[PDB]
DNA sequence: GCAGACACTACGAGTACATA
DNA sequence: TTTTTTTTATGTACTCGTAGTGTCTGC
């Protein structure tokens, strides 16, 4: 039936075959499940890569719908997970048998980096003592906020960023299941602006399809507000080729015409600053100045002065690069 | 029972002559405990930082026949023999050691009902029973209200008749 | 349109005070047969199956079947200010969120209408096996509550055994062990105080005391409780209300590992 | 029945099967054979075998009296101030009939989680009842255990397991499990373990379940190379004011999905123990802290980490 | 093998409630003559000497002399669930670490078997307290409990003075002064209320109220109590039970006289 | 049948720390 | 050869004191 859902939740990989990228990790987890050798897992990686979807597909594969509420204990950062919960419901769930059917139980701890260190220290002997009865899956974005004692007990899988070559067919499946007219440059802009994230590629696809009705390069870069590659090349050419006043006028006209933001301009100019074969003394100064300009934009600071400083960081090094020869 | 006990408990000092502390501290604690013989045992005869202790050992008594410092405080780094010196000096001067350490409840009501029991009563063995020397181990872990209870029972003018070692 | 009518308010107060520290949220399944509630606890160890009959209410009408999930702290605060001898009306519309509790003051003069907002949890149905048990014991509820309270002072996990002789409770704790065994207490003037054994095969299972003590809070609901045990199916505590329905408590055994030696 | 993972299935039950720290493990074997064991606190890195050594020593000392002459407490238990007074002291006062040279053993696993008040209350009940009971504590951070408790026990310290010590136990597990392997695969497992036997067994079981053979690429398709092994190289490149190679390593760590907090934590961890000038090390640490304040306040991009690397390279050329 | 079948659990309940907050442990000494318990406080303030002879039980089996050092709270936790009029089987082995109590307390054929883990204590020895008391009086237990509660209402310590006329109790406080005068009350029908005086050389001492209340909490244990006090010898209360034995409480006086 | 006493858990309050 | 005190803004955890309150005893 038709449902009113966001496309990041309407199109969720309910099975392990619907995830795209981490084929070796998913093959190893599938062979863990099929041989009943599932250990305590530690899924870590950047957001939007499919860790919660992986553990929910594994839990739906392991357990039927008539027994899913008694075998799976799913706790996350929206739940209270203090040390009284580790000593309370989690220990009682781990230390007791099942109700309906005999089997091993699963305690999913989503956002395990949000737990306090007291709870993580209390979890160690709960994990180690009841390995036969229950299994634990810790999922985090930052591995440093998990204590090394819990990192030793759980085998860790790095759910790295999704490569855009493998991100395309899932987006094509979502497009063909939603009747969306998309061009090749629209798909390329989607997998460029996503940057290893399938949430942001679905959100941007749904937002562009609602705003314009078609998904092309211009529509995606207009709905997102991101500058194009040609605009960044023009900004760099103006900052390296002419004086302060003409470059300031041209960049100000380009920003007023297309409604660009200085954060995305700074990000793309930072990406361009390493491809350009600059001297090493020039690159250090440019990176320090651009990091300072990016830091100044985090508060109530006028963006026009920061645009002038972004021009100034290159107008300083123009004559240095030229006289270097 | 050589294989039954630890080597610290096997080689623990049982007399004054086999202690390993500073001899000045041993003599000062022994003289401070022997200053209570006029009010505890009822006998006139028993048988820098050093200068203040020597002055306080010879400073005289209050008209209530007691030393002017009714509490001895023993401080130092761990692993020296402070508890050993307190127990050896208490058993050497004819006292019976009453121990009150950090494994007790240390609430002010329990602290009061233990100090008042150890210090304000005589012996249940009648004549010839040893007096009670209250040794309070780990007093720095006690709460401030327990210290206020100890100071209130030290400054009751309910007069304190027994020595207290902290 | 759902409209039930409790003739007295005491039984609903006892039910919602029995489940207050145990059940996270109440799922009233409404049909023409009666009111059903199958809900697990917050630890996913216990299970509560309450079945209230349509003949026990004053008036009961139910056009279409409903499944009303509601919070329990709010309903506990509503039922705290309810009398024990007043008629309490539960109302619910077809496509609305307001579950209405209408009752009277303890002064019995003014009316009170307390609405509740229904929750939207999608809960998969838990399949009760309804199989035969290897041990069925009919015993008084007050003695069961007393023996659970007396074993709570000794330990935390209790080994309950049952055989042809009778039920037996053991608590191997820190002070020591406490082993209480009861049997054949039917030779009294009362009919509620009786121990009857029906089934054959002896079973020994270890359970938590906190959940047993939460289960014993339904003592005023039934004078006689039933204990069902087997080697695979969990512990069932059955309270049979007089003319309203019944209440089932399911508690899973704990994981006990023998010594390697 | 369900098969246990190889961490829990191949836990050693005898003290001779424990590899690494041969002097301390040999003395624990002697103490388990004879008796009269002093109070013991074992400190070390995770996965070294401290809990295994404590449990094997307690089992070999007691035998059939393990269920009545041992009290095991963890961080999953309460062990507050009301448990040291009322449970540990009552177990130390408890009469258990034991052979000569054998005592009751109170195992306090993960003693860092205990509060300071509980450790203060533990002192006199450890010192008084030492004729009848003994204490066997295990910990990771030895500074959390206070000085009187460390004075009341023998403080054994475990070091990280060497590659040969991990390799011997892994070859025992391989010959027990009939795992086909190559030498570069076991070298990769030893490299990804980093002194942790738990991680070695977990990586070996993951590679054997996912691929069925142990070579280097089958290990690295599921396991990962350690972070500080490249962070040390990028810090060395920042010392020589080489911003291009440092940014190459930074971009390689960025494209692998590491958050800026983890990257700057590894950068601080390497710079804390790096071999360079002390004043330059302090300037590096101050610049890392200044960047980490911006990372924690909300701005955390590749431009900020590149600016941190540029500032570290500028600190070299500005005496 | 030690077995002792106490015919009624009421005396065990009243004893273990009398020395509940008084002594920290129970050191039962087991011989063929009976059960002895000689406990002393750590501050040497109060002493308990309980003797239960073998003729006062339903049965008594004892092969070897035993020392049962057991916790007080762990036994109070047992006999909060015991029966007032029921048979209590206290059993132990010769070389064992446990102590079992079997009873049918609710009179509902509910076989309750509570085991305790023995506590190993250092074997201090107190041989015999010397008994040469000049002032020996006899008093009912209920009146003594009521007058100890009456001074507990006002003061914190009792000045007890023996005399030929009677035992006079005094208490000082900010709210008021509590004072009674004991007279010869032998002209009544009850023989338990009669006060028999066998004193000489009168003595006035001071005692703590809390230990006196803990001693007088055993009023239903025996109908009549015996008080024995003298100079520099601690005060003795003595409850003579009907068939099982006797109980003696020793209280040391305070240093601050009067 | 109703006043007094007992322990019981829920709740209010004060304090410390949070890193490698 | 040398020692007092409360600010940082939440969130959690520990510890301790206090107050309704269910239940037991007694005349
Ligand atoms: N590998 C993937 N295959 C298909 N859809 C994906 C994949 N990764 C992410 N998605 C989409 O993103 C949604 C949410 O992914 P999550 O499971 O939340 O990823 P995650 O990496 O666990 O996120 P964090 O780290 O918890 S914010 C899914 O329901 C999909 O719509
Ligand atoms: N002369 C001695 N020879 C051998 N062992 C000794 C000697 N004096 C003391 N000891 C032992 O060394 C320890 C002395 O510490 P204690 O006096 O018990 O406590 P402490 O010295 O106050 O240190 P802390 O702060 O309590 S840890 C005990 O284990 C004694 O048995
Ligand atoms: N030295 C060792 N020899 C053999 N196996 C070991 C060794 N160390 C660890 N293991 C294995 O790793 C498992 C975990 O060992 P533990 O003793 O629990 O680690 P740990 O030293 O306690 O570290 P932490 O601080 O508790 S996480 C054991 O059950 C063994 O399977
Ligand atoms: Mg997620
Ligand atoms: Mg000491
Ligand atoms: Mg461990």
């Amino acid at each position: 039936k038709i449902r009113n859902l966001p496309w990041v939740e309407k199109y969720r990989p309910q099975t392990l075959n619907d995830l795209i990228s981490h084929q070796d990790i998913l093959s190893t987890i599938q062979k863990f499940i099929n041989e009943d050798r599932l250990p305590h897992l530690l899924l870590y990686g950047p957001p939007g890569t499919g860790k919660t979807s992986t553990i929910l597909a594994c839990a739906k594969q392991l357990y039927k719908d008539k027994e899913f509420g008694s075998m799976v204990l799913e706790l996350n950062a929206s739940d209270d997970r203090g040390i009284d919960i580790i000593r309370g419901p989690i220990l009682s769930f781990a230390s007791t048998r099942t109700i309906f059917k005999k089997g091993f139980k699963l305690v999913i701890l989503d956002e395990a980096d949000a737990m306090t260190q007291d709870a993580q220290n209390a979890l160690r002997r709960v994990i180690e003592k009841f390995t036969e009865n229950t299994r634990f899956c810790l999922i985090c974005n930052y591995l440093s906020k998990i204590i090394p004692a819990l990192q030793s007990r759980c085998t860790r899988f790095r759910f790295g960023p999704l490569t855009p070559e493998l991100m395309v067919p899932r987006l094509e499946h979502v497009v063909e299941e939603e009747k969306v007219d998309i061009s090749e440059d629209g798909m390329k802009a989607l997998v460029t602006l996503s940057s290893g994230d399938m949430r942001r590629a679905l959100n941007i696809l749904q937002s562009t399809n609602m705003a314009f009705g078609k998904v092309t390069e211009e529509t995606v870069y207009t709905c997102t507000g991101h500058p194009l590659k040609s605009d960044i090349a023009n900004i760099l050419d103006w900052m390296l080729n002419q004086d302060f006043t003409t470059a300031y006028r041209n960049i100000t006209e380009l920003k007023t015409l297309k409604g660009l933001a200085l954060h995305d301009i700074l990000t793309e100019i930072h990406l361009f600053v390493h491809r350009v074969d600059f001297p090493s003394s020039v690159r250090i100064h440019l990176l320090t100045k651009m990091a300072d300009i990016e830091y100044r934009l985090s508060v109530g600071t006028n963006e026009k002065i920061q645009l002038s400083s972004l021009i100034a960081a290159f107008q300083v090094t123009r004559d240095l690069i030229v006289a270097e020869a | 029972a050589s294989s039954h006990c630890l080597w610290v408990d096997e080689f623990a000092p049982r007399h004054y002559t086999e202690l390993l502390s500073d001899d000045f501290t041993n003599r000062c604690l022994l003289k401070w405990l022997k200053l209570w013989d006029l009010v505890v045992f009822g006998h006139e005869r028993p048988s820098s930082h050093e200068q203040v202790l020597e002055e306080m050992l010879e400073a005289g008594l209050d008209p209530s026949q007691r030393p002017k410092q009714k509490v001895a405080l023993l401080c130092g780094p761990p692993g020296l023999g402070k508890t050993t010196l307190a127990h050896v000096i208490a058993r050497h001067a004819g006292y019976s050691v009453v121990e009150m350490n950090a494994s007790d409840d240390r609430s002010p009501e329990v602290f009061r009902t233990r100090i008042e029991a150890a210090t304000q009563m005589e012996s249940v063995l009648g004549a010839g029973g040893k007096p009670n020397c209250l040794v309070i181990d780990e007093i720095d872990g006690a709460p401030v209200a327990a210290i206020n209870v100890l100071l209130s029972i030290l400054n009751r003018k309910g007069l304190l008749m027994r020595p207290i070692i902290c | 349109m759902f409209e039930a009518r409790l003739v007295q308010g005491s039984i609903l107060k006892k039910v919602l005070e029995a489940l207050k520290d145990l059940i996270n949220e109440a799922c009233w399944d409404i049909s023409s047969s009666g009111v059903n509630l199958q809900s697990m606890d917050s630890s996913h160890v216990s299970l509560v199956q309450l079945t209230l009959r349509s003949e026990g209410f004053d008036t009961y009408r139910c056009d279409r079947n409903l499944a009303m999930g509601v919070n329990l702290t709010s309903m506990s605060k509503i039922l705290k200010c309810a009398g024990n001898e007043d008629i309490i009306t539960l109302r619910a519309e077809d496509n609305a969120d307001t579950l209405a509790l209408v009752f009277e003051a303890p002064n019995q003069e003014k009316v009170s209408d307390y609405e509740m907002k229904l929750m939207d949890l999608d809960v998969e149905q838990l399949g009760i096996p309804e199989q035969e048990y290897s041990c069925v014991v009919k015993m008084p509820s007050g003695e069961f509550a007393r023996i659970c309270r007396d074993l709570s002072h000794i330990g935390d996990a209790v080994v309950i055994s049952c055989a042809k002789d009778g039920v037996k409770f053991s608590a191997s704790g820190e002070l020591g062990n406490g082993n209480i065994k009861l049997s054949q207490t039917s030779n009294v003037d009362k009919e509620e105080e009786a121990v009857t054994i029906e089934m054959n095969e002896p079973v020994q299972l270890t359970f938590a005391l906190r959940y047993l003590n939460f289960f014993t809070k339904a003592t005023p609901l039934s004078s006689t409780v039933t204990l069902s045990m087997s080697a695979d199916v969990p512990l069932v505590v059955e309270y049979k209300i007089a003319d309203m329905g019944h209440l089932k408590y399911y508690l899973a055994p704990k994981i006990e590992d023998e010594e390697g030696s | 029945h369900y098969e246990l993972p190889w961490v829990e299935k191949y836990r050693p039950v005898k003290l001779n099967e424990i590899v690494g720290n041969e002097d301390t493990v040999s003395r624990l074997e002697v103490f388990a054979r004879e008796g009269n064991v002093p109070n013991i606190i074992i400190a070390g890195p995770p996965g070294t075998g401290k809990t295994t050594s404590i449990l094997c020593l307690a089992r070999a000392l007691l035998g059939p009296a393990l269920k009545d002459a041992m009290l095991e407490l963890n961080a999953s238990n309460d062990r507050g101030i009301d448990v040291v007074r009322n449970k540990i002291k009552m177990f130390a006062q408890q009469k258990v009939t034991l052979p000569k040279g054998r005592h009751k053993i109170i195992i306090l696993d993960e003693a860092d989680s205990m509060t300071d008040g509980a450790q203060q209350a533990l002192r006199r009940t450890m010192e008084i009842y030492s004729k009848t009971t003994r204490f066997a504590l295990a910990c990771n951070a030895s500074d959390k255990i206070i000085e009187p408790i460390q004075s009341r026990c023998a403080v054994l310290r475990y070091t990280k397991l060497t590659d040969a010590q991990i390799l011997t136990r892994l070859m025992n597990v391989i010959e027990k499990e009939r795992v086909p392997y190559t030498d570069d695969g076991l070298e990769a497992i030893i490299f990804t373990a980093q002194g942790d036997m738990r991680q070695a067994l977990n990586n070996l079981q993951s590679t054997f379940s996912g691929f069925g053979f142990i070579n280097s690429e089958n290990v690295f398709k599921v396991c990962d190379e350690p972070h500080p092994l490249l962070v040390k190289e990028m810090i060395q490149h920042c010392v020589n004011a080489n911003i291009d190679e440092a940014y190459k390593i930074l971009a390689h760590l960025w494209h692998l999905g590491y958050s800026p907090e983890d990257i700057i934590g590894n950068i601080f961890r390497v710079c804390k123990t790096f071999q360079m000038a002390e004043y330059l090390k302090l300037e590096f640490i101050k610049e890392i802290g200044y960047t980490h304040m911006k990372i924690a306040e909300g701005v955390n991009s590749l431009l900020q980490m590149a600016g941190l690397l540029a500032r570290l390279c500028q600190k070299t050329m500005a005496p």
